[PDB]
């Protein structure tokens, strides 16, 4: 179908890069994002969006998309989970529904005591 | 779904904008880049805002019913130089020539490049 | 403190995945909440002091059976799809804890 | 000051128990020449434990089935509704898993406290 990968940053401050193709002889691409669905539209050929991972703000750029996270994710305690996925509907085809994750690490902060001790 | 001079003036400011940017990042980073890289970066402002021009429509929508008032065409001029100054190409530019990813140069690309910015296609969802 | 906890994913729709976790912490510390977000709906869990364990089933009579969400396609990979659920965690005081748990399966065919 | 009548707690209690242990029984003539003392009762406490974790979901399940009887419910309801829990869960995912991959928990001193309790008295929270 698409040739698509995505390009996470190592500073959550730098957003990633989601990058497809399609090469064929797409109706709508629809990014379910922190921030809302974020509308796509797949040109023939070569294709970018920006995913960013700081919460959504006033100023951000108009459409940006902002990831759902961070998460938790197992045997890893020192990183987070940063996703969003994407529905595709084709012409008379079955939808893709695609799944765009970004690993990011944590600060390695020091633990301190629970409070309630 | 809306007037061909709005579109016009949106397309025209948005491509513009995208170019300025792409102008002040390749005085500092373009003297590395071939000619064919180069203009495979102008067909990149093009396509992105055709790939994203749903999601712009959403946003100028929202401007222009908060207008509260019958919109002209230089509203369109004014909230497209503002989409064109406010999105960060340099990330996009940036990360292509790093990675070595700009796209090689091909006719569909050349073409859109040919075109008028006005002359864009652009598909209203 | 947190909980320690881990996913452990068949490679086959017919086992379910397991989720094992263990919480170690002053008993004045609690999960008020913890609730996982399964495509078959919101499922609520107590995760008590010790040991806690939970079926997620790949496809769906019994209380709190929790599918995944799924399957998606992932990038640069045709022979595996991805499915997903999300659990926040409560706590007695701090900011919630939101996991994600994910398993991979082979895709039919390649 | 009650999410549920203290008798239907009971009832439910007891029955899902018994009918998890039967399971457990059932594996154990099986698998349980390989395990040693302390890992069957960390299976029994498994049961007790897993009815812990999941006791929220199960009234929720339980209060859809009572207010399916479209009447007040008494306590014969709940031993009912306990019993089908107890027999519909197929625990063997778990013990076959545990005991699979060598990850039957450690016995502690909490799991003991909780095997020696009745199943009457097992504590749940209903949140
Ligand atoms: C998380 O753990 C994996 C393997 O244990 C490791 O490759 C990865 O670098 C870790 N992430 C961070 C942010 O350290
Ligand atoms: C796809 O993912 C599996 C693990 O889920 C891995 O073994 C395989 O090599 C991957 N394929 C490619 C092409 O990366
Ligand atoms: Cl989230």
């Amino acid at each position: 179908g698409i040739d698509w990968d995505v390009f996470c940053s190592q500073n959550e401050n730098i957003p990633a890069k989601f990058i497809s193709r399609l090469v064929a002889p797409v109706e709508k691409m629809d990014v379910d994002c922190s921030n809302g669905l974020v509308p796509i539209t797949h040109e023939h050929g070569f294709n970018m969006m920006l995913i960013q991972y700081t919460r959504n703000k006033l100023l951000d750029s108009p459409g940006m998309c902002v990831f759902w996270g961070p998460y938790s994710v197992p045997k890893n305690d020192t990183v987070v989970l940063y996703t969003v996925t994407a529905r595709l509907k084709w012409s008379e085809g079955p939808p893709t529904d695609l799944s765009i994750q970004c690993y990011m690490p944590k600060s390695p902060d020091a633990p301190k005591p629970e409070a309630c001790l | 779904f809306l007037n061909k001079a709005f579109e016009v003036a949106l397309k025209v400011q948005i491509i513009a904008g995208f170019d300025r940017g792409l102008v002040k990042w390749l005085r500092v980073h373009g003297r590395t880049l071939s000619t064919v890289q180069k203009k495979a970066l102008y067909f990149v402002n093009r396509r992105y805002m055709q790939t994203h021009w749903a999601n712009y429509m959403l946003w100028i929508n929202k401007k222009i019913d908060a207008l509260g008032r019958t919109p002209v065409v230089g509203d369109y001029t004014r909230l497209g130089a503002e989409i064109g100054r406010r999105i960060d190409m340099a990330y996009f530019y940036d990360f292509l020539k790093d990675k070595n990813m700009i796209p090689k140069y091909l006719p569909y690309m050349e073409e859109i490049n040919r075109m008028r910015p006005a002359d864009v296609p652009v598909k209203y969802m």
